[PDB]
RNA sequence: GCUGCAGUUAAAAAGCUCGUAGUUGGAUCUUGUGGAGGGUUCCCCGCCCCUUGCCUCUCGGCGCCGGCCCGAAGCGUUUACUUUGAAAAAAU
């Protein structure tokens, strides 16, 4: 939200769930944050750095977490586009 | 689902997307076209020609490898009847309930059926005559109906 | 079915096991093949599926009989796929 | 006669009496003689490909063209041989009629047949220059723009005929209709 | 029976973006069907789209990127005039800030926001938000 | 209750099926480059194939050194729809 002056009014901006780009409410308990970590690629060891998704209760009660993870993590390098 | 039952089942022919004539076939569109003629001085009707040629010879669709559809070559040479393939045996089906129940008069199954066949008739009748295939004074009659199939 | 699966690329397996009218484009499950017999050698076409009893161009009694699926031979030198 | 192509005043040019000339010469030496009769060729041209090089099409007659495609696979492969490094395609010469509702002039007296309307005519104009091969199926992309790329199938057998030419077929359907068209062959075929 | 088609593809797709699937296919196809999907896409509510020929009126495969609230048809295609187009986007529209009614016009399918521009009124389609 | 209600159990779906009038009815038949206003492609001119779709007169002014051109007319298959003109007491 803005107004004429181009100026922002809003409290907050809420996070959107990375499988589904819906809103993620500030009562949805049964949503996550999940934080993975990335490894050099001479010796297969952590840097420290790392990446992170958000995903939605309602996809998690429905069973489809386990896929959207592993869609996300092959979009990403992570598992390298073969299975 | 079925004009006059509750069933609704699915079975129906399905064509291929590709219209073309097969390399292997050896007929051509006046030989077809000729034994189309021929087979018609036997008295088969449109439906019963397209049967024998796609199962005793290579023609899977005539209209492909001729470009009209069979009841137009019979007409283009005079050889189609007057009344229509459907109409024909309907009035056909209608004639031979009525033998039935002359003598069987306790038979309440066999005379809700033919309410049911009779009520098809003058359906398909009042389609043909809008489309000038029938004069407009035709008319089914219950009396007159064997006389229409001799 | 998963939440992710493309529409447009369905794998010949998928393809072949659905009914005929409900493929992404409709094809028929029946075909064309060249038949053969002893006593007379003159090579003939049927319809997989055929309502007629064939008789062939050596005179023979009956190269098939029909049924309620396909039609069967009567122990003929070939039942081979025409290609198209 | 010699310089067969075109009506009256479009007749002389030298391009498109030369590819006639190549044509009509043929039927001088026996083997193509017992197929060739004289029969009409209405027009060529010699147009651009992508690749920076040259591609010839050849105008045929409706009610005549039956008769080409029979003995096409040889004629076109001695045509192509001849040339100085082309490739070669026949089309039909078909008429386009325009819309009568509200875009023509429109009476009871006669008809406008649907043999004679763009789509009719724009989609067998793809089938011609395929022809060694046949279309095993359509498809048509959306692009966020709004612009549109139809995708064609062709037949696996008779790959060897068409490969090496996909790249004048875009480039020809581009020119005869204003359209971007893309070949390409199947994962599978029922 | 099948009394109208465009009711039937808005219905699949909103059916559709409910169960968070990122594919629908829609099937008749129809060139009003075609024109409707294009105007939602112009405006950013869906991705892009392909149509497949089978030799029967043809399917369309549609792809989804969860923004849609809600599409949907108004079923007798009432005419409409410029001073009463007030009247409809009070009933059919959550804000005056965002979402659209689609028309038909003798000027072609179109947002009800250029309707005003080209000074026409038309026939009532549907809308989106 | 048109916008806008309800009918398993609270009030309420004809015992069941056919059928004339009434209401409702599947897909399909011509587009992108160039210029102005405006943008960075689309709305007005002229074009791949038709741009008022045709046509050739004759009573009747125009352009020029008779003949050839450009505004009426025959009219664009018939209607709904929509946008614009005209014409409708005052008082309220």
């Amino acid at each position: 939200m803005q107004n004429d002056a181009g100026e922002f009014v809003d409290l907050y901006v809420p996070r959107k769930c990375s499988a589904s780009n819906r809103i993620i409410g500030a009562k949805d308990h049964a949503s996550i944050q999940m934080n993975v970590a990335e490894v050099d690629k001479v010796t297969g060891r952590f840097n420290g750095q790392f990446k992170t998704y958000a995903i939605c209760g309602a996809i998690r009660r429905m069973g489809e977490s386990d896929d959207s993870i592993l869609r996300l993590a092959k979009a990403d390098g992570i598992v390298s586009k073969n299975f | 689902g079925r004009m006059h039952a509750p069933g609704k089942g699915l079975s129906q022919s399905a064509l291929p997307y590709r219209r073309s004539v097969p390399t292997w076939l050896k007929l051509t569109s006046d030989d077809v076209k000729e034994q189309i003629y021929k087979l018609a001085k036997k008295g088969l009707t449109p439906s019963q020609i397209g049967v024998i040629l796609r199962d005793s010879h290579g023609v899977a669709q005539v209209r492909f490898v001729t470009g009209n559809k069979i009841l137009r070559i019979l007409k283009s040479k005079g050889l189609a009847p007057d009344l229509p393939e459907d109409l024909y045996h309907l009035i056909k089906k209608a004639v031979a309930v009525r033998k039935h129940l002359e003598r069987n008069r306790k038979d309440k199954d066999a005379k809700f059926r033919l309410i049911l066949i009779e009520s098809r008739i003058h359906r398909l009748a009042r389609y043909y005559k809008t489309k000038r295939v029938l004069p407009p004074n035709w008319k089914y009659e219950s009396s007159t109906a064997s006389a229409l199939v001799a | 079915m998963p939440l992710a699966k493309d529409l447009l690329h369905p794998s010949p397996e998928e393809e072949k096991r659905k009914h005929k009218k409900k493929r992404l484009v409709q094809s028929p499950n029946s075909y064309f093949m060249d038949v053969k017999c002893p006593g007379c050698y003159k090579i003939t076409t049927v319809f997989s599926h055929a309502q007629t009893v064939v008789l062939c161009v050596g005179c023979s009694t009956v190269l098939c009989q029909p049924t309620g699926g396909k039609a069967r031979l009567t122990e003929g030198c070939s039942f081979r796929r025409k290609q198209h | 006669s010699a310089k067969i192509v075109k009506p009256n005043g479009e007749k002389p040019d030298e391009f498109e009496s030369g590819i006639s000339q190549a044509l009509l010469e043929l039927e001088m030496n026996s083997d193509l003689k017992a197929q060739l009769r004289e029969l009409n060729i209405t027009a060529a041209k010699e147009i651009e490909v992508g690749g920076g090089r040259k591609a010839i099409i050849i105008f045929v007659p409706v009610p005549q063209l039956k008769s080409f495609q029979k003995i096409q696979v040889r004629l076109v492969r001695e045509l192509e041989k001849k040339f100085s490094g082309k490739h070669v395609v026949f089309i039909a010469q078909r008429r386009i009629l325009p819309k009568p509702t509200r875009k023509s002039r429109t009476k009871n007296k006669q008809k406008r047949p649907r043999s004679r309307t763009l789509t009719a005519v724009h989609d067998a104009i793809l089938e011609d220059l395929v022809f060694p091969s046949e279309i095993v199926g359509k498809r048509i992309r959306v692009k966020l723009d709004g612009s549109r790329l139809i995708k064609v199938h062709l037949d696996k057998a008779q790959q060897n005929n068409v490969e090496h030419k996909v790249e004048t077929f875009s480039g020809v359907y581009k020119k005869l209709t204003g359209k971007d068209v893309n070949f390409e062959f199947p994962e599978f075929q029922l | 029976v099948r009394m109208n088609v465009l009711a039937d593809a808005l219905k699949s797709i909103n059916n559709a973006e409910k169960r968070g699937k990122r594919q629908v296919l829609i099937r008749p196809c129809s060139k009003v069907i075609v024109r409707f999907l294009t105007v939602m896409m112009k405006h950013g509510y869906i991705g892009e789209f392909e149509i497949i020929d089978d030799h029967r009126a043809g399917k369309i495969v549609v792809n989804l990127t969860g923004r849609l609230n809600k599409c949907g048809v108004i079923s007798p295609r009432f005419d409409v005039q410029l001073k009463d187009l007030e009247k409809w986007q009070n009933n059919l529209l959550p804000s005056r800030q965002f979402g659209f009614i689609v028309l038909t016009t003798s000027a072609g399918i179109m947002d009800h926001e250029e309707a005003r521009r080209k000074h026409t009124g038309g026939k009532i389609l549907g809308f989106f938000f």
